[PDB]
């Protein structure tokens, strides 16, 4: 159990390596490669560990990142440069892995080596396909940067003005690099990309601050603020349409089903703008006084009339839960 | 009754007081340099890899 609990001992520094990646940046691989090595069952073991490496790489995805929130266009272009920095590690340490040894092992009892060859000559292909796309998300990242510095503060009235060329460099990184490996893939990211960054942007805008004016009624502007908001959005899905004939061809996008995050954050923000502008409304007619004819009667009725919106506008106030959040209904 | 036709007064301004002739076509004018001042940048993007 001596030569066992050694081998016990190696998963374990390998395991330890795999959690070192796990904070840090993978290279599992080359933990997993046995030190200072003499039977062929040790050899076998080191084959079996790198198996899991090559796992790892297929496992991690651009629509997993998807699939739990997040896809931010500054976190998209991250996920492909940390992919193609971790792939480019990945066939640095491929290029150590591939010993003189580690070849006469694959020799001597081998499809298990093939396996592992095939799926790195794999890796190695990929790799070239996430570069390109790593100077694809590089151009991105300065598109992100643009969006990200945003303090919340005007951004819509320009980003608006700003969002029709970001699509315009969008449609020319389709051109420039050609082998782009997951085109119709990557056009799922760049769409959610746009979709976080417009609802970090429309969280801001109202929020408890839509709330707060609704409370007072001393705001109309601020409700057209409001509109102005989803007109920018509206912008957005307008240079979405505008690039669209500018490709000309190859659309894919797949809007009615992808900007429906989009399409149904818009459907609620302009229900509260529908809502909105009839409390502006019923505010005027309190100050109404006709003083036609039969009088007082009318106006108590109208007064009835206030105090059962007042109570409405009160409990509208309330914002449990709410703050435009798209994905509670 | 004085207040809603001093407002009538003031809306008709409001629509055709702040209103400008050619206000969207120099938008997309606004656009198109922000159009060639992107795809000048992304050549330049190209250009550093290459």
């Amino acid at each position: 159990v001596a030569k066992d609990l050694m081998e016990k001992f190696n998963n374990y520094v390998a395991q330890v390596y795999v959690l070192l990646g796990q904070i840090k940046g993978k290279t599992m691989l080359p933990l997993p490669s046995h030190k200072l090595t003499s039977k062929d069952k040790a050899h076998v073991f080191e084959g079996s560990i790198i198996t899991w490496t090559k796992q790892i790489k297929n496992v991690l995805k651009l629509e997993p990142e998807q699939l739990l929130k997040y896809g931010n266009d500054p976190g998209p272009l991250a996920e492909i440069e940390f992919w193609q920095n971790k792939r480019d590690n990945l066939n640095l340490i491929d290029s150590q892995l591939k010993s003189v040894e580690v070849q006469n092992i694959l020799h001597f009892l081998k499809s298990t080596y093939t396996t592992p060859f095939t799926k790195l000559q794999a890796e190695v292909k990929k790799a070239r396909l996430e570069a390109n796309e790593n100077y694809r998300y590089l151009f991105t990242l300065k598109d992100l940067f643009s969006k990200l510095q945003e303090s919340q503060p005007s951004d819509f009235p320009t980003l608006y003005e700003l969002f029709i060329p970001i699509m315009h460099t969008i449609l020319l990184i389709y051109n420039k690099s050609k082998t782009y490996n997951q085109p119709p893939r990557l056009v799922v990211l760049i769409r959610e990309i746009c979709n976080a960054i417009i609802s970090n942007a429309q969280a801001f805008v109202d929020k408890d601050t839509i709330f707060s004016l609704i409370d007072s009624k001393e705001t109309t502007e601020a409700c057209d603020k409001l509109q102005v908001t989803l007109d920018v959005c509206s912008k957005f899905k307008d240079a979405y349409f505008e690039y669209k004939a500018k490709a000309g061809g190859n659309w894919k996008l797949t809007s009615n089903a992808l900007f429906v995050r989009l399409d149904s954050f818009l459907e609620r923000c302009q229900d509260i703008l529908h809502l909105t502008n009839t409390i502006v409304q019923f505010n005027k007619l309190e100050k109404i006084e006709l003083g036609g004819t039969k009088g007082k009667t009318l106006t108590e009725s109208i007064a009835q009339i206030f105090k059962e919106f007042e109570e409405a506008v009160q409990a509208f106030t309330s914002v449990s839960y709410d703050i435009m959040n798209i994905a509670e209904k | 009754l004085e207040t809603i036709k001093k407002q009538q007064e003031l809306a008709k301004r409001q629509v055709q007081k702040d209103m400008g002739s050619q206000k969207e076509k120099w938008e997309k004018k606004k656009l198109e340099m922000i159009e060639t001042a992107e795809a000048s940048f992304h050549e330049n993007l190209a250009k550093n890899p290459v």
